[PDB]
RNA sequence: GUCUUGGGUG
């Protein structure tokens, strides 16, 4: 459902690497003292350790990430490619948030884990390619944004948000709102003559161009031939 | 200019004589179909107004539009004035005087009574409310269609009509 | 393509052209149901009646 | 004249007098009447025997 | 005869009029435009039932001109004659070659050849009128007259009747 | 019959590029025909720029009727569609 | 508004319903029967009534009006006549379908060879499309050789003559099927039978594929022209219609006297050939209707097809007013969405600007300036459409501009114009630019836009189109403007980049 | 003369979605014309006398259901040539089915 | 003012 000018190549970070690297990037542990959040980044560091009613949410996050990993590796991208054109550049959003909210001095972050997890969960349920309360509408809406949700969850992970990007609450809310608005701006408009646009986008490159290739092969393809060269 | 729900009437290859008007023989024209429609396309029975229903409707409409003109604040020679244009006032004056020179039912009450009693083809239905007739003869000869329906009831309906007819 | 043959076949079979296409609206010199012409622009009364009473038709 | 179709065209041309070398070249020109109806690139090709 | 009629009138409105009291201006324009007109396909538009309560709906802007189009549909009352329909009247004019009788919004004229021959004209009577043994078609008489002809002229139509048939004429 | 109630309107709440272009053109043409202007005209005299000012302030009194492929349509006032 | 007032409502075409013209309706819509061949009256004024230049057909002259409608050439549409034929003839564009119907039907009593009894045809009837239904009925009904009980012929085509071989029962006596005999057979097909083969009762009746009366187009469709100030040759269609009339009259000179059966066929076939080549002069395996200059006649079909035909040459694309063209030049000092427009072009082209209470001073200064000075104006349009040319108007000082009036001022700075280079391979070959008026005769382009246009400055030329209303101005500036086309959907990357000297210099 | 706004230019305008500009190029910058059609038969056989305000399609014997259409002059010429080859292009201003 | 032919330009 996206306009073809609005998407940019982006890496899906849950796809590549070994399982150990994935686990180290994404898994947080609350009871285990060492493999938890680094204490020197958050105000509430001492309050975190040992909790359970939060380790449940951490496990839910990690299991959703593993579901995305399995889905992308076995159904969508079986050969490992992870750099694909997608709407909304998240690298640029994160760095713009850092610039705007001045994320230096590695200050204690006031951004709690449950709020991060629920913010990303709520965001994933706010990207509307199709509007309607129907049931096939809901199915098509979730099928529409599955890859983009995989991207948004591979980037806005709890460990990544807290350690790698060191966002506070304001930068976090800004990232969510900007993703909302820029995704709503990446959608194709009703009335587009996408057929004429597609015809021109295919025909123009033909003006600049023992397997048959180029113009004769394109001619065989479009003039569907019963035998080929 | 003046159009209505009657639209295409597109051309079939066979043409037809049915456009010939003859009111003795229930031929009126392709504008008064036995089942009308409204401006919402819904089906609706044909209307054929007698002088009584028409007089009530026109009096009501004129006084309503006068009340609309006054902000919310009696005679046909005055009541026809509500229109716009000299030709309009003249036409409506002649129509209202025509109505008040032949309105045997000079109230809404008896019009309602005849509405209940009557409700049969609206042509003759209205013409009975418009044409005083003594016995079966005048009706069945001036309106020749009451013969081939075998539901006449003209005797008693006309009796009660002329009974309810106010003096003059 | 095949303009004359297609028109002859349309005549011989009484084709009805709906005129919902682009080229058909082009050759008749009408606004195509495309892009800016894929919708209609009404005159809004609900927003209009908010105007000052001296801006009225006379 | 009545067989203008099926006759070779352009066998005679208006002499080009724009400049002197254009005239000298027009007087030494040659024409293969293949025609443009046909995409055979072979007769359009510079050949070894052209030397 | 009076017929209730569903009818429409397409209209065009200039942008200069695009104000806060638009709908009532269109209502007045409609009332002025339609109240009195004749059409050969409908009859005569004397009045309109519930005139102030016509719905103008939502108008459409014509692409290229900027004027709004309205399909203001409403149900009105129309009066149309039909050849072979009996219509009452009152005489208006008198003449040796016949007389005029006002029917509905019109005036009907009957010719000399189409009149019972017991009727005799008089240029010298006071009042001048047609007369017979025990009858007088004076001015202001009633006439139950049949229509045997109606020509359709776009603005005003005229019907010439005949009182030559039984149960018809002076009453 | 073909109108849709304001509750089950399932098209985009955002003004598209084509709707914006046509709305601005129509408003500019209207204002150039001495139509009344809803905004306060401060400096600019070009009807297109006045129309843009009206569009930004949600003061264009027009309606977009969005036809669906089945013939039905939805009506949206310009002031309730969202402008980017 | 440049059309005189008509009282009819203005509507748009929602449905096109093709059909054949029925001989009844052809006679009905006509205004004059055409029978006299000769073009002039007698080498004199006011031409022969009932000829191909009947004034009833309409006016193609500037100082004469149409005798059918009372309008001058600026407004008269033209009116059709008719020309009854001595014998019926085939429509050249329907012979294959005439042959197909002949194979399908019973050629004596007018009935389908097979009924709904046979379930194959009983299910072939069930196709909604007339053409698919006709194909499904022809692929079955064409082989049964009996109905009444009369056997069926094997129809065949040899040129324009439809042969039908009757194999009686040995020697199959093969006879020629004339258009009139097929017409008689075809009139007998019943409406439901007609429906089954895929025709229509109201719009397309199978016998209308046989011509019995021929429409004569108005002179607008076949106008004359002027050679040297005193000379005129008729259009090809006119000479073709004259030849058809001669053939018709020669036919009417054979059934009135001696005719030893080898002239009736010949002259009727002359009529058939003239009628065929009046419509289609590209018939395989026969000579072409020729001109005495040796060229073939420009038939109607040849008028309608091709790159230069009506459809592709006059309807899908056409020549337009208010455009300009000249060589392009590069200008480092222009903005990306600016184009430099020569002064002479800025004065030749114009924009009609409605006078309002915000532009009356500027427009009255333009009116005073005149059409030979920039910024000026060329025309003043009054509130009813009357033009006031400001060239020949000697008194340009005595014009007061009314509100609602229109001034056709010059092209000025910041006007949006569509700018274009051929070939237009993609949507970024046509872009909207703001005008900047300049000395010298070339257009000016910022150098970063030469990539989407694929242009350079060694001879190239580009076209400029001026929008003539506020709606088209707004469309250009809000959809086609150069800044809006920087990113392309073809490869979701930019199309304009820093180029040539700025790239080398920035490195 | 004027410049040709050919087929590929139309493709580019269509890609841009500029419908009004395309209609204005092909009509008001070129052979725009006004014709009357019969509301019953849909043929351009209507006899219009504009100064006498009287219209008639003789074939249909019609004088009241007639409409005006603005179409390219080349389209009127195309329909007249089609009529010359016995085809009826019937232009209808409302959809039935 | 029209049709063909020829030489060219991007
Ligand atoms: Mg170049
Ligand atoms: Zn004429
Ligand atoms: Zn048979
Ligand atoms: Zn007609």
């Amino acid at each position: 459902g996206l306009d073809g000018t609005q998407v940019e190549r982006q890496t899906i970070d849950t796809i590549p690497g070994s399982d150990k690297a994935f686990h180290k990037r994404y898994y947080v542990d609350l009871m285990d003292e060492k493999n938890s959040i680094k204490p020197d980044v958050i105000e509430y560091a001492a309050d975190i350790l040992g909790d359970v009613e939060l380790q449940k949410e951490l496990n839910s996050e990690y299991e959703q990430l593993v579901s995305d990993r399995k889905f992308l590796r076995e159904i969508v991208f079986v050969n490992g490619d992870h750099n694909w054109p997608l709407p909304v550049n998240l690298r640029r959003i994160i760095q713009n948030a850092q610039q705007i909210f001045h994320l230096d001095r590695a200050k204690a972050s006031d951004l709690t884990i449950p709020e991060i997890i629920h913010g990303v969960r709520d965001l994933c349920k706010k990207l509307f390619v199709l509007r309607g309360e129907n049931e096939l509408i809901k199915e098509a809406q979730q099928n529409a944004t599955s890859l983009f949700q995989c991207l948004v969850r591979a980037r806005l992970a709890t460990r990544r948000i807290l350690e790698e990007f060191r966002l506070n609450r304001d930068a976090f809310e800004w990232v969510l709102g900007t993703i909302e608005a820029q995704f709503q701006r990446s959608l194709v408009h009703p009335g587009e003559m996408v057929g004429v646009i597609a015809a021109q986008s295919i025909g123009e490159p033909a003006t600049q161009m023992n397997v048959t290739l180029g113009v004769p092969r394109l001619k065989e393809i479009l003039n569907v031939a019963k035998n080929i060269k | 200019v003046s159009t209505s729900t009657v639209g295409a009437r597109r051309r079939r290859a066979k043409q037809q004589v049915d456009d010939e008007e003859n009111a003795t023989l229930l031929r009126l024209g392709p504008e008064f179909a036995l089942k009308q429609y409204d401006h919402d396309g819904n089906e609706h029975d044909l209307i054929a107004l007698s002088l009584s229903e028409s007089r009530l409707l026109i009096r009501e409409a004129l006084k309503a539009r006068s009340r609309a003109r006054n902000g919310g604040v009696i005679d046909d020679d005055e009541l026809a004035k509500v229109t716009s244009g000299a030709v309009a006032n003249g036409v409506v004056k002649k129509t209202l005087d025509y109505l008040n020179t032949f309105a045997r039912f000079k109230d809404e009450e008896t019009c309602t009574a005849v509405d209940q009693l009557l409700h049969l083809h609206p042509f003759e239905i209205a013409q009975l409310s418009s044409l005083g007739c003594e016995d079966v003869d005048e009706a069945i000869t001036l309106i020749p269609s009451l013969a081939a329906k075998k539901e006449v009831n003209l005797q008693r309906i006309l009796d009660e009509l002329n009974r309810l007819e106010d003096p003059y | 393509e095949e303009t004359v043959e297609i028109l002859f076949e349309a005549g011989a079979a009484a084709e009805l052209d709906d005129c919902r296409g682009v080229s058909e609206n082009v050759m008749l010199g009408q606004l195509a149901p495309m892009g800016t012409g894929a919708f209609d622009v009404m005159i809004d009364e609900k927003l209009l009646t908010s105007l000052p009473a001296d801006y009225a038709p006379t | 004249q009545k067989k203008a179709m099926s006759s070779r065209a352009g066998v005679s041309q208006v002499l080009n007098r724009y400049t002197y070398s254009s005239t000298l070249s027009h007087l030494r020109r040659t024409n293969t009447p293949i025609g443009r109806d046909g995409k055979l690139a072979k007769p359009r090709q510079l050949h070894n025997t052209h030397w | 005869m009076f017929f209730l009629k569903d009818l429409s009138l397409i209209l065009t409105l200039h942008p200069s009029y695009f104000g806060p009291q638009m709908n009532q201006y269109l209502r007045e324009k409609l009332l002025t435009d339609v109240e009195g007109t004749c059409t050969g396909q409908f009859g005569y538009i004397v009045t309109v039932l519930d005139g102030m309560n016509i719905d103008v709906g939502k108008g459409r802007i014509i692409p290229g001109s900027g004027s709004a189009e309205f399909e203001v549909k409403y149900r009105a009352v129309v009066w149309k004659p039909f050849k072979g329909e009996v219509v009452d009247a009152i005489v208006s004019n008198v003449s040796p070659i016949g007389f005029f009788a006002d029917v509905g919004p019109l005036n009907v004229f009957v010719s000399t050849r189409l009149i019972p021959d017991n009727l005799v004209y008089n240029p010298s009577n006071s009042p001048p009128a047609y007369m017979s043994n025990d009858e007088l078609i004076t001015k202001g008489s009633k006439v139950r007259l049949k229509v045997v002809g109606t020509r359709t002229d776009v603005n005003e139509i005229y019907a010439i009747g005949s009182i030559k048939e039984d149960f018809l004429g002076a009453i | 019959e073909l109108a849709i109630l304001k509750e089950e309107r399932t098209t985009t709440p955002y003004l598209t590029k084509y709707e914006r272009a046509r709305i601005l053109g129509t408003r500019a043409l209207q204002i150039s025909m001495n139509a009344p202007v809803l905004v306060d005209i401060e400096g600019e005299t070009d009807p297109l720029q006045i129309a843009m000012k009206e569009l930004s302030q949600r003061k264009i009194p027009l309606v977009i009727r969005r036809y669906l492929p089945d013939g039905s349509y939805e009506d949206w006032g310009c002031d309730e569609l969202i402008v980017d | 508004s440049q059309f005189p007032y008509s009282s009819a409502p203005l509507r748009s075409v929602k449905e096109v319903q093709f059909g054949l013209l029925s001989p009844e309706e052809i006679r009905a819509i006509s205004v004059v029967k055409i029978e006299y061949p000769e073009i002039m009256d007698e080498s004199r004024q006011r031409p022969r009534e009932g000829g191909l230049n009947d004034p009833k057909l309409g006016s193609i002259d500037r100082n004469f009006k149409c005798q059918t409608c009372g309008e001058g050439m600026a407004e008269c549409p033209g009116h059709f006549g008719h020309m009854e034929l001595a014998k019926p003839v085939f429509h050249i564009g329907f012979i294959p379908k005439i042959k197909k119907v002949c194979e399908c039907i019973c050629m004596n009593c007018g009935k389908l060879l097979l009924d709904e009894t046979n379930p194959t045809m009983a299910q072939a009837i069930r196709i909604r499309d007339p053409k698919k239904r006709f194909n499904a009925v022809w692929q079955l009904c064409k082989t049964k050789m009996v109905c009444c009980g009369n056997t069926q012929p094997v129809v065949r085509k040899d040129g324009m003559k439809l042969w039908g071989t009757w194999k009686k029962s040995a020697q199959p006596e093969r006879k020629l099927l004339t258009p009139g005999e097929i017409l008689n057979v075809f009139k007998h097909i019943s409406p439901e039978d007609c429906f089954r083969l895929g025709f229509n009762e109201d719009y397309a009746r199978p016998e209308w594929m046989i011509i019995t009366v021929l429409p004569v187009p108005p002179p607008q469709v076949r106008p004359s022209i002027a050679m040297d100030e005193t000379t005129q040759g008729q259009d090809d269609l006119t000479h073709k219609l004259s030849d058809i009339l001669k053939a018709n009259i020669n036919v009417q000179k054979l059934e009135m006297d001696g005719s030893p059966q080898h002239i009736i066929n010949e002259v009727e076939q002359l009529l058939q050939f003239h009628v065929a080549t009046y419509m289609d002069n590209d018939i395989a395996g026969q000579p072409q209707a020729l001109q005495k200059s040796g060229r073939p006649v420009k038939a109607i079909r040849a008028r309608l097809k091709g790159k230069e035909g009506r459809l592709r040459g006059n309807l899908m694309g056409k020549r337009v007013d208010f455009s300009a063209r000249t060589v392009i030049s590069g200008d480092p000092n222009l903005e990306l969405d600016q184009v430099g427009v020569p002064i002479s072009i800025a004065k030749t082209l114009s924009y009609p600007e409605t006078v309002t209470q915000y532009n009356i001073h500027r427009l009255t200064e333009y009116v005073r300036n005149g059409p030979n000075e920039h910024p000026g104006a060329k025309y003043v349009i009054r509130d009813n459409g009357d033009r006031i040319d400001l060239r020949y108007h000697k008194r340009a000082g005595d014009i007061v501009l009314q509100y609602g009036w229109k001034v056709e001022r010059h092209l000025m700075d910041d006007d949006p114009v569509l700018f274009n280079r051929q070939p237009s391979l993609h949507k970024m070959s046509m872009m909207a630019h703001r005008v900047k008026v300049m000395p010298y005769s070339t257009f000016r382009l910022n150098l970063s836009v030469t990539s989407p246009y694929n242009a350079d400055f060694d001879g190239d030329e580009m076209n400029l189109h001026v929008p003539q209303s506020e709606e088209t101005r707004a469309e250009l500036s809000q959809l086609c403007a150069v800044p809006l086309q920087i990113v392309s959907p073809q490869s979701n990357k930019p199309v304009m980049g820093i180029v040539q000297d700025t790239l080398c210099g920035v490195r | 003369g004027g410049l040709r706004f050919g087929e590929m230019e139309r493709d580019c305008m269509i890609a841009h979605g500029a419908a009004g500009f395309l209609k204005e190029r092909l009509m008001e910058a070129s052979d725009a014309f006004r014709v009357h059609v019969c509301g019953i038969c849909g043929l351009m056989s209507v006899i219009a006398n504009l100064k006498k305000n009287q219209f008639e399609c003789r074939s249909c014997k019609n004088k009241t259901n007639i409409y005006q259409l603005h179409i390219p002059y080349a389209a009127k010429l195309l329909f007249q040539e089609l009529m010359a080859m016995n085809i009826a292009p019937r232009l209808y201003t409302e959809r039935s089915g």
